[PDB]
């Protein structure tokens, strides 16, 4: 029983809408799914329901984990990027519509609400179909990668049809997409997946040569899964794990640091050495995410390798706490040699 | 990418980071919808060691096949002591992410700085690959005296001319809350009485 709750959001639209909802009586989780729908209105940039994510969670003393994580579409390739040259083609993982993972953070959202959530699932739609209906004011941030975007994509896809008009201190206005969201508040993630947004997401894909198709929808779950666990100083970190490599990372960086305490004492933050030591670390990190990280369903992933403080010591050791380790050199640690 | 951190009066958190992987992702709206598509199939490797656009690479584990979830470095985060929430964190960034968080907690549990000087501090990163090269932001770029000797190193200093993540946190001591939103983004924190 705290002195209150609290938010920490992206801009002043989702604090305001996650205040709302904790006044109103909602747990975190519903403050969270009304939060995440206002993004989706507010901060289009990266906020989004065509998107994905993750949820670390702390309920009633227990942690969760709940990845809502895209997944490739079923007609995926290894090679799909690759021109006839076995080249990469400039910016199709990056624009247009074979980019796209099939979306997660419409079921996410829901599978989080269903299982924590205190009210009911119409109610924290509600503000993003506000914000949507009668609009938000355009931020500075948000009009320069706007700027950005036009640039990039124009004119290769929509884009500019939608997102043309966003102008900074500027009321922007979203009249389909509080349609959609009120589609979801009414009839729940089976309009994203099965019903009238499925549909027109499907058009889309027809339409500008995309893979997405309706039984990638109807196959798409969200997946709880047990949180990275990360023991030091008296305290419990519960983050990301697999398909995220930023719960091994942690893992070893903190363990490493750890390690290493010796050559960490007296150090200035963000002295020439203190930065040359956390590249130090990194650079063992990075070698090992090349490797091993992936979806892990789909490989054999050493997680519990990668973590074991024994691995951790060895990998700390190497460590040049003195000069820039030869990259050539940095190997991933699990690799066998003579 | 984006961040939000949430604490309630019961003590439960959520830490949730969500994303179109780049800026309004692929740039695809679903017609009559209005809602942008993700561009996240970039997260996996299209070939063996060639980079993606935060420069990582991969091989096996991160190929693309169907049905399959690509790589992330999001990392919501939820600090716990003695069985009770004590930090909530994240942040965007793609590859920046987990470097971030670490260099977050690093100023909170070994500097012992505010939560909000943890935030606004300086980071840097560092992935390897490029070889050697060091990314820095223009909130808080590599200069004078550090930036010449990590040079002298043979580093390589970038502006990788975006910010550097955008933390959004929530610390808890005892039954009080503070919040801290990073100051190379717009974000708001607020407590909220019972």
């Amino acid at each position: 029983t705290l002195d209150g709750g609290a938010v920490a959001a992206p801009d002043q639209y989702g604090a305001k809408v996650a205040a709302e909802i904790l006044k109103k009586g909602g747990n975190a989780v519903d403050a969270a799914v009304a939060t995440a729908f206002t993004l989706a209105v507010t901060y289009p940039e990266a906020g989004n329901i065509g998107g994905g994510g993750f949820m670390t969670l702390y309920v009633d003393g227990k942690p969760y984990f709940l990845d809502y994580r895209e997944i490739a579409p079923k007609a995926a390739t290894k090679t799909m990027y690759l021109n006839e040259k076995g080249e990469v083609i400039e910016n199709l993982s990056l624009v247009g519509a074979k980019a796209a993972g099939v979306p997660g953070t419409v079921m996410g959202l829901w599978e989080a609400h269903q299982r924590f959530g205190k009210l009911k699932w119409s109610e924290l739609l509600t503000p993003a179909i506000g914000y949507a209906q009668t609009g938000f004011k355009v931020a500075d941030q948000q009009y320069q990668y706007r700027q950005d975007a036009i640039a990039l994509f124009n004119g290769k896809t929509n884009f500019g049809d939608y997102f043309g008009t966003m102008k900074p201190g500027e009321v922007f206005k979203q009249p389909e997409l509080a349609k959609t969201l009120e589609r979801i508040a009414d009839k729940g993630p089976d309009d994203f997946y099965k019903g009238e947004t499925a549909k027109l997401l499907i058009a889309q894909m027809k339409q500008d040569g995309g893979l997405i198709t309706s039984d990638d929808l109807v196959d798409y779950q969200a997946k709880w899964r047990e949180p990275m666990r990360i023991d030091w100083q008296g305290n419990t970190l519960y983050t990301a794990p697999l398909p995220s490599s930023g719960g091994i990372a942690l893992a070893q960086l903190i363990g490493i640091k750890e390690q290493r305490a010796a050559d960490f004492k007296g150090v200035e933050l963000n002295s020439a050495k203190y930065i040359h030591l956390l590249s130090e670390i990194e650079k063992r990190v990075f070698a090992d995410r090349a490797d091993y990280l992936g979806d892990p369903q789909f490989s054999k992933v050493p997680v519990a390798q990668l973590t074991d403080p024994k691995y951790i010591a060895k990998r700390a050791g190497e460590v040049n706490p003195d000069a820039i380790s030869a990259t050539e050199k940095v190997r991933p640690g699990l690799e066998p040699h003579q | 990418t984006t961040h939000f951190s949430i604490v309630d009066k019961d003590g439960n958190a959520v830490s949730n980071t969500y994303t179109l992987n780049w800026d309004f992702g692929s740039g695809v709206v679903v017609k009559g919808a209005g809602f942008l598509l993700n561009d996240e199939m970039d997260d996996f490797s299209s070939k063996p060691g060639v980079a993606n656009a935060f420069g990582v690479v991969g091989s096996d584990a991160n190929a693309i096949e169907p049905g399959k979830r690509m790589l992330s470095s999001m990392s919501p985060s939820i600090v716990t002591r003695d069985g009770h929430v004590s930090l909530v964190l994240g942040t965007p960034g793609g590859s920046r992410i987990f470097t971030s968080i670490f260099q977050v907690l690093n100023n909170v549990y070994d500097f012992h700085l505010p939560l909000e000087k943890a935030v606004a501090a300086q980071r840097v990163h560092h992935q390897l690959l490029p070889k050697d090269t060091i990314y820095y932001d223009a909130y808080a770029p590599l200069t004078g005296k550090v930036a010449d000797e990590l040079k002298a190193m043979g580093y390589t200093l970038e502006d990788q001319g975006w910010n550097m993540g955008d933390i959004q946190a929530i610390r808890v001591n005892g039954k009080a809350l503070e919040t801290a939103s990073d100051p190379r983004g717009r974000g708001v924190g607020m407590v909220v009485k019972p």
